[PDB]
């Protein structure tokens, strides 16, 4: 019988059905791997990155250069990792996910970040910023073709627009 | 954490 019959029957991220992991405060469902930080699959009550974020957020205008600076405190480290994973919960984002095909002088994709910040590689958000905005830069770099040069600039564009959203940035 | 088994054909 259904273990969890309050729960998506897919993936919240990639769409898909197979092994989810169900959160216990909302109905959503993940694959062990698509939800950031990986599940704790042994954590009673585990309440995903949703409602973690929103736990956060209503209990707590800013400059890039001060949200950049801040070290990766469990804040941090939460809202970066909630801000890839939005990234991976868009279909063009599976272009830049695995290592790409190719020479550029740092190489990096989506998958890679998702490892560094799950290591926690970074000490500072400016390093997964930093990171995630080289994959567009290489991709501007070594791709001229007119479909996947629009694909690479929406992701940018996304990234960057749940990136103020989120860190709660000042326009202006 | 729950875990479930879901399919496409399913
Ligand atoms: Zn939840
Ligand atoms: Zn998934």
């Amino acid at each position: 019988s259904d273990p969890c019959p309050e729960n998506s029957n897919i993936c919240e991220v990639c769409n898909k059905w197979g092994r989810l992991f169900c959160c216990d405060t909302c109905p959503r469902s993940f694959h062990e791997h698509c939800h950031i930080p990986s599940v704790e699959a042994n954590k009673n009550p585990w309440s995903c990155i949703f409602c973690r974020i929103k736990t956060i957020q209503e209990r707590s205008g800013h400059q890039e250069s001060e949200v950049l600076m801040r070290q990766m405190q469990p804040e941090e480290q939460l809202k970066c990792e909630f801000l890839l994973l939005k990234v991976y919960c868009d279909s063009k984002s599976s272009f830049f996910a695995s290592e790409p095909y190719y020479g550029p002088q740092k190489p990096m994709w989506l998958n890679k970040v998702k490892t560094s910040l799950n290591e926690q590689m970074y000490t500072r958000v400016e390093g997964f910023v930093q990171d995630m905005r080289l994959i567009f830069h290489n991709h501007k770099e070594f791709y001229r073709e007119d479909k996947f040069t629009r694909l690479g600039i929406q992701v940018q564009d996304i990234f960057e627009k749940n990136f103020r959203n989120i860190f709660a940035i000042q326009e202006t | 954490a729950r875990t479930k088994q879901t399919a496409r054909k399913s």
